[PDB]
RNA sequence: UUGCUGCAGUUAAAAAGCUCGUAGUUGGAUCUCUAGCGUUUACUUUGAAAAAAUUAGAGUGUUCAAAGCAGGCCGCCUGGAUACCGCAGCUAGGAAUAAUGGAAUAGGACCGCGGUUCUAUUUUGUUGGUUUUCGGAACUGAGGCCAUGAUUAAGAGGGACGGCCG
RNA sequence: CGAUGCGGCGGCGUUAUUCCCAUGACCCGCCGGGCAGCUUCCGGGAAACCAAAGUCUUUGGGUUCCGGGGGGAGUAUGGUUGC
């Protein structure tokens, strides 16, 4: 089921068997790379970049056409962000809830949900410190 | 019950059954090409799409983001690719 | 001096450092002959030991310590003493009633020769048994392997 | 979450056979399951099976003959010696005439009778009769 | 649910070890609290001096006067009530005699009829009551 | 009726009011040798080491037996065996199973190539002074090659976005 | 097995936004996750009953808390928290 919820939701992406590039795809590996770079400069997230490239330009899977993933391409050049996507998003959700809580002292629900977010930050931070993508002195405030 | 070929299910039963609980996984989504009424240039869009997409040819909205599949604008004709 | 920290003079007891030298060799350069021995059980003596200027009577390469008995390993847990480190040894004790194991650790103080420089916490170290050196130290660091 | 995939695989086969289904679906598929099923087939309990290969992690579809009484997993993987094997085949098997304990040994995954023949201990995976 | 893991020997041993205290027999045995409270102090038989003869009434369903003796022990010098066994054995006992008493049979608990007695008289004045009952001996005068 | 094998917990005695969480335990597919090695263990099989007595057990008519270590043949031919000995520590095979890592701002592997310092203690029959190479190291300025280097994306999990819902 | 709540997917025909589509309200199916219900000799249980309280002598998926005849007793004492 979920991390911090009783729901057993089964809703994710089902990537097809055929890894083969579609015959109708005109864009080449280098052309896609140039597109990813141009998108990345506008200040976007690998998630958003992948969605925009899937919707607009008709690239089913970047890793199939190029042979490398979005964060990996941006890492290889050096247009990758300092904090990983998911940790950054948890921190901005945490500070948003804390900003709400600072006015509302009675909102017990907000306090409970903050505790649940903080737990996700710490559990993800520990993993990133284990893989040595963050420094070992990295704390949360 | 008791005799079904789990190996070779009938293709209509295969399509009905959930995308993740199929014998071999395949997405229900597809890639389709759009022909805008006030333009000559062709564009490709994802069946369940999430961003309002723009045709830079005439600078007009094509498909709308919805709960499921993206609703195309009136006049713009969609056709299945492979 | 660089090597001279204490109240008494530090010097290798085998080495004599007051030979009669003539001016052609005196004014040329200054270098004391450094004593080192090869410990037996296929352990190469580190270059920093045969080249270094450190003075340590408990170094197995450049001191009066003969390595004999058991050769064990351990992981470094505390480097917070003078030329000695606390290492941890993890093992599984088999309980036959249940037919299951329980993990147990032993922390032993080992002497770390000042040759082994820029050695960090967490890496594995192979230690050799020697005569007792302090109250609790009976083992001497022979070689380091990085994590 | 899922731990010891073999446990789910053997439990699935057991329930299917008790219910009287002529085929059973196992997911996911690992070498350990394939070798275990191979040992079960070699002695003539299941017969032919197919490995449906998707790119993620395979599924097995097993033809079931009405022969298998029980197929159990032993968790955790206990350390079994030649001297202790009498005790195990005395405890788990229903008779000394038939039934087999499947050990993973340095030689490979194999039944207890072959383990005695080739003279090597290992880890107990499961039993069937 | 029981933990079955290969490295759970400590958990199982710890649990089994502390859960044995909830057993009535083990706790009464191993904890040195029964022994000091036991009038004999873990001795099969004990010797005492008679205070007085006493008639203890039986339980509700069947009425009778059970003949007994109040005896003060030799080792710890505390008072107990002992039940004389066979018919007319009370006649052979007199006040202020030396008497060997044994446990009744039910491991220091009561009897079917006679309430609040643990002990029974086996010897009187260094002579077995069976011998005085069967007339194989006579009370030393 | 203390349950590791092997017990219970809706009503018989029993699941914390509820969620988070460190230690603890458990953890998804996937990779077919050049006197030094090979990535290191756990596991398993073999070997030496391990006091007798005891226990199992060979031989032996104590008159039988529990025993004992004696005895048997007409000066002789005998016996006083053998096995087990948790764990851990030594020793040599196996490599299924289970942990661990070998190259990701390439100071990565493998090949021949430029130089700085020092040294081996053979050499100009032996002997004193300079310069050497060979034997052997760290530091580097480049070059060629790798089919050059990232398995999959769990009906595991986090996060993103879309239109709702209460 | 028929309903139901939220979302998605496909499809005759009624209606409203005049009409065409396109959105609502219905109608008939499907898929996933929830609140449940009816039926059943799957199988359990001492039974009452339970599609879990099933897959248990054909006994091992992972892990936490926890009971050991009835009273004494959630009592006495000690510790700790609180005005």
């Amino acid at each position: 089921g979920r991390m911090h919820a009783p729901g057993k939701g089964l809703s994710q992406s089902a990537l097809p068997y055929r890894r083969s590039v579609p015959t109708w795809l005109k864009l080449t590996s280098d052309d896609v790379k140039e597109q990813i770079y141009k998108l990345a400069k506008k200040g976007l997230t690998p998630s958003q970049i992948g969605v925009i490239l899937r919707d607009s330009h008709g690239v089913a899977q970047v890793r199939f056409v190029t042979g490398n993933k979005i964060l990996r391409i941006l890492k290889s050049k050096g247009l990758a962000p300092d904090l990983p996507e998911d940790l950054y998003h948890l921190i901005k959700k945490a500070v948003a809830v804390r900003k709400h809580l600072e006015r509302n002292r009675k909102d017990k629900d907000a306090k409970f949900r903050l505790i649940l977010i903080e737990s996700r930050i710490h559990r993800l931070a520990r993993y990133y410190k284990t893989k040595r993508v963050l420094p070992p002195n990295w704390k949360y405030e | 019950p008791l005799a079904k070929d789990l190996l070779h299910p009938s293709p209509e039963e295969e399509k009905r059954k959930h995308k993740k609980k199929r014998l071999v996984q395949s997405p229900n989504s597809y890639f389709m090409d759009v022909k805008c009424p006030g333009c000559y240039k062709i564009t490709t869009v994802f069946s369940h799409a999430q961003t309002v997409v723009l045709c830079v040819g005439c600078s007009t909205v094509l498909c709308q983001p919805t709960g499921g599949k993206a609703r195309l604008t009136e006049g713009c004709s969609f056709r299945r690719k492979q | 001096a660089d090597i001279q920290t204490e109240r008494a003079y530090q010097k290798q007891p085998t080495i004599f450092q007051n030979k009669k030298r003539v001016l052609l060799g005196e004014t040329g350069k200054e270098k004391l002959p450094r004593y080192y021995k090869n410990i037996g059980l296929g352990f190469k003596t580190p270059k920093e030991a045969i080249e270094g200027t450190y003075i340590d009577k408990k170094c197995p390469f450049t001191g009066n310590v003969s390595i004999r008995g058991r050769i064990l390993s351990g992981v470094v847990t505390k480097m917070k003493m003078q030329r000695t480190i606390v290492i941890r040894r993890d093992y599984l004790h088999y309980i036959r009633k249940y037919n299951r194991f329980e993990k147990r650790h032993k922390n032993m103080s080992v002497h770390l020769s000042p040759c082994f420089r820029d050695v960090q916490i967490g890496d594995i170290v192979t230690v050799g048994e020697c005569r007792p050196l302090s109250k609790t130290v009976r083992f001497n660091v022979l070689k380091v392997t990085k994590a | 979450v899922r731990m010891n995939v073999l446990a789910d695989a053997l439990k699935s086969i057991n329930n299917a056979e008790k219910r009287g289904k002529r085929q059973v679906l196992i997911r996911p598929c690992s070498k350990v399951i394939v070798r275990f099923l191979t040992v079960m087939m070699k002695h003539g309990y299941i017969g032919e099976f197919e490995i449906i290969d998707d790119h993620r992690a395979g599924k097995i579809v097993v033809n079931l003959t009405g022969r298998l009484n029980k197929c159990g997993v032993i968790s955790p993987r206990f350390d079994v010696q030649l001297k202790d094997l009498e005790k195990w085949q005395n405890n788990l098997l229903p008779s000394r005439q038939f039934g087999f304990i499947v050990l993973t040994t340095s030689a490979g995954i194999m039944d207890h009778e072959e383990a005695r023949r080739k003279h090597t201990g290992g880890k107990i995976l499961g039993f069937f009769f | 649910g029981k933990c079955r893991g290969l490295r759970t020997a400590r958990k199982l041993r710890s649990h089994r070890r502390d859960q044995k205290w909830h057993d009535k027999q083990y706790k009464k045995a191993h904890l040195g609290t029964a022994l000091k409270a036991n009038p004999f102090g873990g001795a099969s038989h004990a010797k005492g001096i008679v205070l007085e003869k006493v008639g203890v009434e039986a339980k509700q369903p069947n009425s009778a006067i059970r003949k007994c003796v109040r005896v003060q022990l030799i080792k710890n010098g505390k008072k107990i009530t002992a039940f004389v066994p066979n018919d007319g054995c009370l006649n052979f006992i007199e006040e202020n005699d030396e008497v060997l008493v044994a446990g009744f049979g039910r491991k220091g608990h009561a009897v079917g009829d006679i309430p609040g007695v643990r002990f029974k008289v086996v010897k009187v004045a260094n002579v077995s009551l069976l011998a005085l009952y069967k007339g194989k001996k006579e009370r030393p005068r």
